[PDB]
RNA sequence: CAGGUAGACAGUUUCUAUGGGGCGUAGGCCUCCCAAAAGGUAACGGAGGCGUGCAAAGGUUUCCUCGGGCCGGACGGAGAUUGGCCCUCGAGUGCAAAGGCAGAAGGGAGCUUGACUGCAAGACCCACCCGUCGAGCAGGGACGAAAGUCGGCCUUAGUGAUCCGACGGUGCCGAGUGGAAGGGCCGUCGCUCAACGGAUAAAAGUUACUCUAGGGAUAACAGGCUGAUCUUCCCCAAGAGUUCACAUCGACGGGAAGGUUUGGCACCUCGAUGUCGGCUCUUCGCCACCUGGGGCUGUAGUAUGUUCCAAGGGUUGGGCUGUUCGCCCAUUAAAGCGGUACGUGAGCUGGGUUCAGAACGUCGUGAGACAGUUCGGUCCAUAUCCGGUGUGGGCGUUAGAG
RNA sequence: CUAUAACGGUCCUAAGGUAGCGAAAUUCCUUGUCGGGUAAGUUCCGACCCGCACGAAAGGCGUAACGAUCUGGGCACUGUCUCGGAGAGAGGCUCGGUGAAAUAGACAUGUCUGUGAAGAUGCGGACUACCUGCACCUGGACAGAAAGACCCUAUGAAGCU
RNA sequence: GACCAGGCCCGGGCGACUGUUUACCAAAAACACAGGUCUCCGCAAAGUCGUAAGACCAUGUAUGGGGGCUGACGCCUGCC
RNA sequence: AACCCAGAGCUAGCUGGUUCUCCCCGAAAUGCGUUGAGGCGCAGCAGUUGACUGGACAUCUAGGGGUAAAGCACUGUUUCGGUGCGGGCCGCGAGAGCGGUACCAAAUCGAGGCAAACUCUGAAUACUAGAUAUGACCUCCAAAUAACAGGGGUCAAGGUCGGCCAGUGAGACGAUGGGGGAUAAGCUUCAUCGUCGAGAGGGAAACAGCCCGGAUCACCAGCUAAGGCCCCUAAAUGACCGCUCAGUGAUAAAGGAGGUAGGGGUGCAGAGACAGCCAGGAGGUUUGCCUAGAAGCAGCCACCCUUGAAAGAGUGCGUAAUAGCUCACUGAUCGAGCGCUCUUGCGCCGAAGAUGAACGGGGCUAAGCGGUCUGCCGAAGCUGUGGGAUGUAAAAAAACAU
RNA sequence: UUCUGGUGUCCUAGGCGUAGAGGAACCACACCAAUCCAUCCCGAACUUGGUGGUUAAACUCUACUGCGGUGACGAUACUGUAGGGGAGGUCCUGCGGAAAAAUAGCUCGACGCCAGG
């Protein structure tokens, strides 16, 4: 006598921010329809999802009033590494396997 | 009073908020009579403010219905209590925050629309005021 | 009526002591000044 | 031996979430909201569809832009088909919604069968089962001149695990050996297994004749929270009252208090809190029926109407009914309303949580059942303590007493 | 004239209830309306028929006699009652003998009011109470009984269909 | 004159009646009954208990023996 | 559907119960699935043993959003004004041209509002990642003492993937974000967080969830947080500004109010400002209609001018109507503040329950309420002095964390 | 080394409209015919082959803020933490972040390649 609970659990959503290292095959944008226009490095899926076809960062940006495409760089980027805390760590792990 | 045409049948509450700073001014009238009090009115205290305020002006000036409920409260009967099930067609009911305008007023010399429209603010759930149009 | 009556927890969020005085909120401990440390607990006397 | 065939008889099943039920509703998939700007997210929350359809509505190449208003054209009108301008995505997409899509994913035309085979690096989702996307390689192709694209459809729904059986096929096993019977493997088919993670290939009711293990996790009586409903009061005043809002009522509305009705929650109690009425016996509240004092009166006096203070005291006898309530008679100064778990069944008795027998109506095929009716139907008890009413004894009262 | 339907047509069935009865052991509304009885009658009797939901061998309608049957009324009669009162026994009270039982965590076991698992001698504040018996009364100790017959759960049991 | 030793009448409902019924909460309007009707049964009967032999029926024979329903008596018992 | 014996120590997803000590660690009441809902399987969250690891906590930066706010550009919905597609009736009698219209309505404009299933917009947070940054302690050290930095050593902490192996899957309240309800419930369901659960102590009179706070143990030690400093009951009858006169100080509103302490506006005065007494308050005029009269006083329509110092077709009463009493206004005597509105602070009424002060008590005009200043009391918190154990850790000592 | 005109890419997206200019060269319309080709009909579109004149249409350049697009600062709502008030609806503080709308403005795009003269 309710005609109710009908839900439905589905999810969508963006699985790899701006900015991020992307892998070949990693799928970038699960959307209905297409929100997010596949730009270069990338490509549409049977569905409209776009994945990566190479590795690199991905990017957003305009080509027309509303529309977003996800893009993918090669990212040749940081090679210097002033982290010093991991060094302690693997440092105090060879003085506890040597100090026992 | 009642909108002719409903885009749906059933629809949930919400909460009041700060002063709404829209509908505040006075745009057709010369006094009004706005709210300090954030509450609901229904479509029943406009029509007994409205007999109010215009058969107590009742020889000259026209009178300004400003808001119209636009919600509706569904009313659970008396039926043990679990379901939803039709409270529809049961009383409207219009949101108003502090600051908005209620009534306005126009025709009316000064102490007839005090009179009009403070007599007329007892048909009502929340404390308001007269407001001159400055 | 419809005013309802404020039950366990919520009558000690409004009837427990608070000190609603912004001055006495603002006082801290007295502080005096430092003094020189006290001398050993005891000497060994041979 | 075979067919039919009686609950005569036997073994069993008779779902769950729920309102903890007849009377309903739902169980699986998808879209939006709730969902609080990643994803997720519940309620018998608000709205809808799905259990497919297409030999093109799939693939490829190429071309084109709809939709609406206005103006013109004796059929033809507001609106068919045609011409022109304006707005430029509001049309459309097999169907629900959402997100998309304007030289398109929308419409047309040509050729078509990739609605292939063998696959597959890596990702998402992630209890598991599942489910989704995918660069890239080989064979053999479709379109196009090529570039390239094509492993179904703009996407998300259109579905079902396993065991078993069946059809087509195969360089596999063939219980001594050669075969065969049969079984694999591959490709597919068969469930509204729709209670949709599917108990079995196969399963409905009743128990007031009942019984057991449990639960306050869960109802009834009562208490507690709430106060929608009810009682009482108050704010405004359109009126009625010959004039006259406020002697008296007060419409349309608004604000409270109380916990006495019916409700909502399920918080104490079911290794037991015994409901409704009556008798006996209290005590308490005032929202006052009377008695005492007063104000106002549309109070001439009698009698009033309403209201303030005041709960000391009283509040009848009866016919009906188990009655509370209520109707009626005779009155009375008046025949108040409630709390105290029916106030009170460890003080007492009838209708009932209508117990076991029976009957009438109705429902059911039936067993049986009815918030339908009628007749009959065991109710226990030596006071331990507190509490009470009486009545002592001891000791104290600073020597002991009358 | 207001009615009501002798009478008519139509739909669907296998047929659309005949005699008699009828607010009934059957009627929810309902304490239906009228009449009797009563000072007053939700009960009773006699009628009307709007029979929720009578009805002809699950028989229907009647009636003499009968019934530890149900129910309505009347006479006589009385403590049932108004409204209690007295008296006689067996208990109860005291003494001497004999002498249990259910129950029981330990009990140095007040009232109000508030709080608390939402009904406290045990927690808080106040007030009141010298200790301890005897005889009565039972309001509380959610008193004793007895792993609630009612309600629900069990992939419980059993009877019956 | 003690003990002993019918209270009665007027109506109605149900059951005709005397009886029987839940030993230990129900004695009834419930059951039975005489009477009625349907239906089965020709004796190596039907029906009942027993795998069977057999037994009751019955040392009886349709005016008799089962089984169903209703419940004396009076009027009837309609339609499908 | 007898009783006894036997299967049988049937079975029970149910109930009760399960006994010595010390130390370390320490949950969950969630999801999914279920002939399932008080059971279970897996995941989440423990314990122990590892293997890979290098993170956690602060700060900054970059990404997607569509929530809050906001807005009307789409979808609806809605108040008002104008032009208003078109209709309403008088009408034209007969093959109709287009006439009469203060009246209702599609469309647009302007002024406006609202929406979870509307978005031209769009935060703060949150999520993913990248980046910056030694967390305490001891000691040496620059001829050296301070200090900066460095050398060495010690301790503490994050996560992933497993092996063995458990419970838990009834949650509760409080803040925020919502749905169901009646924006009622100590109500129900979710999302983040805090507490209880599993948390002692202090404040809260008592009192799981509110504030402080995390109990190894001892001390007849000190300093504090929350909160308090009259007495019961530890510490101020402390100081200085204002307020309250109701015992408010525990309480609930609409509304009323010369309460009191202010504050902001506006209007009159030494050419006399307010309050009272006294004088005038008249002429047309009984404005015109009605009524027997309505002469201001039952009412309808406007609602004048003149003398003037001012007089209103009247502010109310009264009369059959008049007459008349009286006021708004002005004149006169004394004389110096008077109005009428908003507004807070604390107050008053509204504000009434059933056993008995019942609101910690006594009580207090401060011992109440606001604003500062100094000190004290106040925990099992911290510190100090001493023990015990666990982890580093693999012997003892010592150290740091626990 | 500017213009001319095929070509793109970043884009604040640069458009509508009112005005002025260009045919030396280039680009574009127009006239004639149809052989490949073609329109469910039309050489309108598309194709081939020529007369070859104009800027009329269309392109390109320069101005304007009249529409359009974009868009501030300050404020303010909101919100994260730490708290306070109210009976409730809900509001107010310290620090941090910070809108939207409107308005003042900004905008009639900006960088490169190659072939003439």
């Amino acid at each position: 006598t309710k005609n109710g609970r009908d839900s439905k659990g589905q999810r969508l959503g963006v699985k790899i921010y701006g900015d991020q290292v992307a892998k070949p095959g990693a799928i970038i944008i699960r959307q209905r329809g297409t929100k997010f226009h596949p730009g270069k490095n990338v490509g549409i899926g049977k569905d409209h999802t776009i994945f990566a076809l190479i590795d690199g960062l991905v990017k957003f940006e305009k080509y027309g009033p509303d529309k977003k495409k996800v893009s993918v760089y090669p990212r040749e980027i940081q090679p210097e590494n002033p982290n010093s805390y991991r060094a302690r760590k693997r440092e105090n792990f060879r003085l506890q396997r040597e100090k026992k | 009073l009642s909108p002719k045409r409903t885009r749906f049948r059933k629809q949930h509450r919400g909460r009041m908020k700060g002063i709404s700073y829209r509908g505040n001014r006075i745009c057709f009238g010369r006094y009004a009579l706005q709210a300090l009090e954030p509450a609901w009115i229904t479509s029943r205290q406009i029509e007994a403010g409205r007999r109010a305020m215009t058969r107590n002006a009742r020889r000259g000036g026209k009178i300004w219905v400003r808001i119209f409920p636009d919600k509706p409260v569904t009313v659970r009967p008396a039926e043990t209590r679990m379901g939803s099930g039709k409270g529809s067609p049961e009383y409207w009911v219009a949101v108003v925050k502090p600051g908005r305008i209620l009534y306005e007023i126009s025709g009316v010399a000064e102490n007839i629309a005090r009179r009009a429209v403070a007599i007329a603010a007892s048909k009502m759930p929340i404390r308001t005021q007269f407001i001159i149009s400055g | 009526s419809s005013r309802p009556q404020k039950k366990g927890t919520a009558h000690h969020m409004k009837t427990r002591p608070k000190k609603t005085a912004r001055w006495d909120i603002k006082r801290g401990p007295a502080v005096y000044p430092p003094l020189p440390p006290l001398p050993a607990e005891w000497t060994i006397v041979s």
